[PDB]
């Protein structure tokens, strides 16, 4: 539905705050900042001889934090491309993310280790805490506004805690249904409202809304808003995420290279989109504030939108013959 | 199937089945955007249904106002009038070798006028049927068909 | 657009000028028992079976209702006029006249025709009611007028605001999907204000209207002297035809006529009544030509007409004549007709008394 050939390498993709600008990772591990209006490559940044797999816009979008392979992570500036700091870890680092309401903090999931939230300004680390101490792997995600982190273990284990003092102020275990647990692939959120979602080994999406998390305490029993899943193929989900408005759900079957769309309140398939059977899908993530929709399969971009009833339908057009209604007067001079 | 699933059917995908483009016959015109089969529902032409007597008035009326009459006639009581308020059918051309055909359908009591497929159409191709024009006194055609009546009249 | 050959319909051709005197080739002679329709002199059933009555209003299902100038009325076989007597001497003195055929009602009462209603116009026997769904349509009586002073009545069941009927006469030519009154034709008033509407043109030149109104209709046209000064002669078209299930007859009706010239029938005016109460003159001005009492109907619109017998606020005139008078005079003038018309075709001469009447 339209791509992109000024980018080679495409491996992970970012909007920014208003879905102006994409920066994409490449496996020569450089920044491509490709901008949506001009339709062309804003930005080259030198981020890493290492392809980069994690990338996240500040708030107010001057910074990007890029995670290389070399498990090295580094903030740039978006107008100049600098290196403003940069940090090395053990247990090569999964995921990077700025925090929403305070882009000096930015959490970090490595890939043995537990998530560490560290700071710009100062160059301090603070370990959040792990439930069942042998996880060694755990995603873990700030909300909406960043006011708590959402940790999801391999066993199905779900932590919230504040961000601020890591306390745990909710906890419980996801479900395969009968009694088992499984691996947390993924926590989402949505940028409108509260609700959020729970990519997991089980191939099937959870979404919940986090007040009710809150309130259902420490070891409970929320269930989720929505379950939802390819009851056809039982596709695996490479990667999901909300609409920008967060009343669209889309999931990434990189199984066959395709993509799931479901509503929120409903639940209903709202629909799906077949990309090239040869491609492997990668990366996916929609405009926040518009239909629009960018998947990297096999290091190339594409483009998915939605338009309207007009940019030619607009006589007043309808659509189903009128019956005229006929008045008093109307054979009456 | 029903005629009414059929028009539902039809309905539902007439926005994606059909466009509208410049065309080397005249102006704009109504291009396949998907491979249609014979005998199927291409389009509805939507508009405004009205009883034949008041046709004049309307027409009249346009008249008075230099806006071109889109009136196709769905029997000797009623007529669809689509000049004011239609749908994408009002751009479909005429040719001596239609691809298509009008047929009138009872779907609950109203009646629809609608282009179906004389034949197996194909992506791009463009949608045209046989306006019958009772012959006049003369509008050239520039159909393309080795049959051209070289006028609809 | 072939040729002056065979009719546009191979369900009945009719003899063409080429094929002179040909009679309608439809049923075969061969008839087969039935039993319904075997009916004798002994029997008392009227043949004419009126289809079944639903309080809620009905459509003529299998009508084909006039058109192009195209007359259409019910058909009865009547397999002789009858003239049997006893085997003469002289062979070669009496015709039969088999004209085979008659113009024969299916009413029990002078009523609002069937043969002359639009398809979207809907009939309730319950109280002969006449009733429409979009805009407005018309309907008329089985008589009509051409000489004399009449009056009838139009009786209202039903009158939402957005349910406005329209009542009054007109002639052949008359549109029956029009709202009685849009021509030059029909004269009519709108039962919303008392108001006189033709050619379109309402005037206030009337009374007020009542949602609950017994209205009584006066018409008085001259004889037809005055109304035509010449020959009113009515040598009538017949043709027979079997539709889908039933036998039917064909006339040719009157063409659209031109007339901008305005020549008004002498003496001949519309007086309108509620309940009896004089609403006073609609019109003066009459053209020629034969008129009916006709009603329009808008959107579930609820009237219906009705004739003197059972009047009541009826004027004590010994001159006006009620709907069912005139319309028995119109049946057995028609009845003549066919009589005069099978005599020219079958016998030779023709002879009528001291003219006058
Ligand atoms: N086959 C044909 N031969 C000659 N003229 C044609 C034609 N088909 C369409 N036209 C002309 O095109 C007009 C279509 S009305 C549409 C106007 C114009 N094509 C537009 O798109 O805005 C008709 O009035 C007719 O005059
Ligand atoms: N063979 C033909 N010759 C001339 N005009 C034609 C034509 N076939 C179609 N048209 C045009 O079709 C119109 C009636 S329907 C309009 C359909 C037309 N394709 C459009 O784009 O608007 C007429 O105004 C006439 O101009
Ligand atoms: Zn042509
Ligand atoms: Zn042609």
């Amino acid at each position: 539905d339209g791509t992109l050939d000024c980018i080679s390498m495409a491996l992970t993709c970012t909007f920014n705050r208003w879905g102006t600008l994409l920066a994409v990772g490449c496996n020569d591990g450089r920044i491509v900042i490709w901008d949506f209006l001009t339709r062309g490559i804003a930005k080259i940044i030198s981020a890493h001889i290492h392809p980069v797999c994690s990338l996240c816009w500040s708030r107010d979008g001057h910074k990007l934090v890029s995670a290389s392979t070399d498990n090295i992570v580094s903030q740039w500036d978006v107008l100049s491309g600098d290196c403003d700091q940069r940090f090395r870890f053990p247990s090569p680092i999964l995921k990077v993310q700025y925090h929403p309401r305070d882009q000096n903090k930015v959490l970090v999931c490595p890939m043995k280790s537990a998530p560490v939230m560290l700071t710009l300004s100062d160059s301090k680390h603070v370990v959040l805490p792990v439930d069942d101490d042998s996880d060694l792997n755990v995603v873990a995600s700030f909300d909406r506004r960043g006011e708590y982190i959402y940790t999801g273990n391999a066993k199905g284990k779900i932590l919230v805690l504040k961000t601020d003092s890591q306390d745990l102020v909710a906890s419980f275990r996801v479900t395969t249904g009968t009694s088992n647990t499984t691996a947390i692939k993924s926590i989402e959120f949505a940028r409108k409202g509260s609700c959020f979602l729970i990519n997991t080994a089980d191939r099937i999406i959870r979404v919940y809304d986090g007040r009710e998390i809150l309130t259902c305490g420490r070891d409970g029993e929320p269930e989720p808003m929505q379950k939802l899943q390819d009851l056809v193929n039982r596709t695996p989900w490479k990667k999901c995420c909300f609409s920008g408005d967060g009343e669209y759900i889309v999931a990434g079957s990189a199984r066959q290279h395709a993509l799931y769309i479901w509503e929120k309140s409903i639940g209903n398939l709202v629909k799906i989109l077949h990309g090239t059977r040869g491609e492997l899908l990668l990366d996916v993530a929609w405009h926040p504030v518009r239909p629009i929709i960018a998947s990297i399969s096999s290091g190339v971009v594409s483009i998915w939108a939605q338009n309207q009833v007009e940019n030619w339908s607009a006589f007043k057009e309808l659509d189903e013959n009128v019956e005229y209604e006929e008045r008093e007067s109307e054979f009456d001079i | 199937l029903p005629m009414p699933m059929r028009f539902r059917h039809l309905k539902k995908t007439s926005k994606e089945a059909v466009g509208v483009y410049r065309s080397p016959i005249h102006g704009r015109g109504l291009f396949c955007k998907r491979n249609i089969d014979a005998g199927e529902m291409v389009i509805e032409y939507a508009g405004i249904v009205i009883r034949s007597i008041l046709t004049d008035k309307r027409e009249k009326y346009y008249d008075s106002k230099g806006i071109g009459c889109y009136m196709f006639r769905i029997d000797d009581s009623e007529v669809v009038d689509a000049t004011m308020h239609g749908n994408a059918a009002r751009f479909i051309n005429h040719s001596c070798e239609p691809n298509c055909y009008s047929r009138v359908i009872n779907i609950d009591g109203q009646k629809h006028i609608v282009i179906f497929a004389m034949r197996k159409i194909y992506r791009g191709e463009e949608l045209t049927y046989d306006y019958k024009f009772p012959i006049e006194d003369k509008l050239p055609c520039n159909c393309g068909a080795k049959k051209c009546r070289k006028f609809l009249n | 657009k072939q040729s002056s050959a065979v009719s546009t319909s191979g369900n009945l051709n009719g003899g063409i000028a080429a094929g002179s005197s040909g009679k309608g080739r439809g049923a075969k002679r061969k008839q087969q028992d039935g039993g319904t329709t075997g009916t004798t002199k002994k029997a008392r059933s009227d043949p004419l079976f009126s289809a079944q009555r639903l309080p809620p209003h009905g459509y003529p299902l299998e009508h084909p209702f006039n058109k192009d100038g195209y007359r259409y009325i019910l058909a009865e076989p009547d397999p002789h006029a009858p003239d049997p007597e006893k085997l003469e001497l002289d062979c070669w003195a009496g015709k039969p006249i088999p004209g085979d055929l008659y113009r024969a009602c299916l009413y029990e009462r002078v009523l609002l025709a069937l043969h002359d209603r639009a398809p979207q116009l809907k009939i309730s026997d319950d109280r002969l009611t006449v009733v429409g769904e979009k805009g407005y349509s018309m309907v008329r009586a089985s008589h009509g007028v051409r000489k004399g002073a009449w009056y009838f009545e139009i009786t209202v069941d039903e009158m939402p605001p957005d349910t406005a009927a329209r009542l009054g006469w007109s002639q052949p030519l008359g549109n029956l999907q029009a709202p009685l009154g849009y021509d030059k034709f029909s004269y009519s008033w709108r039962s919303k204000k008392g108001t006189k509407f033709h050619q379109s043109i309402g005037k206030h030149y009337s009374s007020g209207y009542g949602q609950g109104d017994v209205l009584g209709f006066y018409i008085n046209l001259p004889e037809d002297t005055e109304t035509a000064k010449s020959l009113p002669d009515t040598y009538k078209d017949k043709a027979l035809i079997k539709f889908k299930s039933y036998l039917y007859f064909e006339e040719k009706d009157f063409v659209d006529k031109a007339e901008k010239s305005l020549k008004q029938t002498p003496h001949s005016e519309i007086i309108f009544y509620k309940n009896g109460v004089n609403q006073g003159v609609a019109y003066k001005d009459i053209f020629e030509g034969v008129y009916f009492p006709a009603i329009s109907l808008y959107k579930s619109c609820t009237v219906s007409i009705n004739f003197g017998p059972c009047f009541k606020y009826p004027p004590k005139d010994l001159t006006y004549r009620p709907m069912s008078d005139m319309g028995w005079g119109a049946v057995v003038e028609h009845t003549l007709a066919d009589v005069l018309y099978h005599v020219e075709t079958e016998v030779d001469g023709r002879r009528s008394p001291p003219w006058e009447p």
